[PDB]
């Protein structure tokens, strides 16, 4: 047509959006009303920056479309937008799977896909992407189970809570140098993979709530001295809180409620100096927690059998064939690789 | 008092409140370009 483009990366840019403006079929925060004219950069949730390989043309490093209430799928066109280094698209409906065309986004470094209605099998495609190092696909509809090469690769946070995963955690977790790592309200089943004894230097919060894991708590989680949050709550894990949880010096938050925890709280848990929420409710452990550093520290003991405490469990639920100990070796898989404290 | 985990499991909140912002790039905004991060771990450069 008769637009003049100041450079041809733009050009590209303007061919990708007003391709993906077609496959946009609802915009309640009136987006696309913008998408007009030559100026690609004046388009909302439309960002440009320096090209650094030539700080003088500009072309489009970000599309950040967060909490717009958008309705569409990713057309294959948007594979032309090679300059892009940062991708939002929280809170949208944009529904379908993942292009196989972000192979080209070379420069790509953060990717947010969370909140949407992505389906299919896990995208394969963000795994080939060099420069990516933060993940978010949280709330989606992902199948499948997650593949091993994600924790090989490279990255800083993976997200995937609340989504169809499927077929438990893979077992070279510990290989990823991942800070966050959110694995959450997803039907795993297995057990905590003992290779997390690894991510000691690099992990600071993790995550497995509302998974379907079962099996013991693995004691190498004592290598992970840097880590603020750690959350294995509504599990099916049983056995005893490994002495070694006591090495987590820097744990800020500590949940380990909604499992099926026998024996007593080792008395290394008196070494967290820096502990302000611990939560060890609704398990079935016989011996309390002493009285080392606990004002503004919460602590929520509920539902335990400790005789001394209140609103404990039942004397009936007590003494039940899961309150009894585990052989923590029944299950099948290999945590630790060292025998228990005792 | 502010953890990212915690925050993931709310659907609605971001981590960078800013729009076009770098998540790893909450700033005072002066020219926004990502390309210039200065930073490599969420948990120690959150919002
Ligand atoms: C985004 O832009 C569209 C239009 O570009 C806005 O739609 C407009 O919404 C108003 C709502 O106040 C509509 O007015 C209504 O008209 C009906 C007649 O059908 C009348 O019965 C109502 O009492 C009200 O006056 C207006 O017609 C509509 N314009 C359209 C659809 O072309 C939309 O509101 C914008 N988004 C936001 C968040 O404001
Ligand atoms: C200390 O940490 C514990 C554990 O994280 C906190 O308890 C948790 O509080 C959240 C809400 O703040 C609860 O989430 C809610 O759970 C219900 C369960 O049905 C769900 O329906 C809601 O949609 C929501 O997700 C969470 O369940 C709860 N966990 C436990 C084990 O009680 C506690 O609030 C923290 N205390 C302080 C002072 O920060
Ligand atoms: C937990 O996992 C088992 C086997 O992995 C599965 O059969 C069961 O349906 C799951 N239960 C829930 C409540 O997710
Ligand atoms: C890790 O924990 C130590 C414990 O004192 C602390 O000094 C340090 O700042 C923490 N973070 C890193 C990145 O080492
Ligand atoms: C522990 O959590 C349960 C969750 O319903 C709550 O009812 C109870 O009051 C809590 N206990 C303390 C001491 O906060």
């Amino acid at each position: 047509p008769s637009l003049k483009f100041e450079n041809p990366s733009l050009r590209q840019a303007y061919i990708a959006l007003q391709s993906w403006k077609q496959a946009i079929f609802s915009d309640p925060f009136n987006f696309t009303a913008n998408w007009n004219g030559s100026d690609v950069c004046s388009y909302n949730g439309i960002f440009c920056a320096p090209s650094p390989s030539s700080p003088k043309t500009r072309v489009v490093a970000g599309i950040d479309l967060n909490h717009a209430d958008m309705a569409g799928y990713l057309p294959r066109e948007l594979g032309l937008l090679t300059d892009l280094a940062l991708f939002h698209l929280n809170s949208n409906r944009f529904c379908g799977e993942v292009p196989l065309t972000f192979k080209h986004m070379k420069l790509l470094f953060e990717l947010d896909l969370s909140n949407n209605r992505f389906v299919g099998k896990f995208p394969n495609v963000v795994l080939s992407l060099p420069s990516l190092k933060f993940l978010d696909l949280r709330y989606n509809e992902f199948e499948g189970s997650i593949p091993s090469k994600l924790f090989d690769k490279e990255l800083d946070a993976i997200f995937l809570n609340h989504n169809r995963f499927m077929f438990g955690i893979p077992e070279n977790m510990g290989n990823s140098p991942v800070s966050a790592l959110v694995l959450a309200d997803n039907d795993l089943g297995g057990c905590i993979p003992g290779s997390i004894g690894l991510m000691g230097k690099t992990l600071n919060e993790i995550i497995l709530s509302n998974d379907n894991l079962t099996g013991c708590l693995p004691p190498q989680i004592g290598n992970l001295k840097n880590v603020t949050v750690f959350d294995i709550s509504f599990n099916r894990l049983s056995g005893p809180l490994p002495s070694s949880i006591g090495n987590m010096k820097s744990l800020e938050q500590l949940n380990v409620a909604n499992n099926r925890f026998t024996g007593v709280i080792p008395s290394s848990i008196c070494q967290l100096s820096n502990l302000e929420n611990f939560t060890y409710s609704s398990n079935f452990f016989t011996g309390d927690a002493p009285r080392c550093v606990a004002d503004n520290v919460v602590v929520n003991g509920s539902m335990n059998c400790i005789d001394g405490k209140e609103d404990q469990r039942s004397s009936k639920e007590c003494s039940s064939p899961a309150s009894r100990s585990v052989d923590c070796s029944k299950f099948g898989c290999n945590n630790f690789f060292s025998p228990l404290e005792n | 008092r502010r953890y990212i985990g915690y925050d993931a499991l709310k659907k609605n909140n971001v981590p960078c409140s800013r729009r076009g912002r770098s998540y790893y790039d909450c700033k005072k905004r002066r020219r926004n370009n990502p390309y210039r991060r200065g930073c490599s771990a969420i948990t120690h450069c959150y919002r």
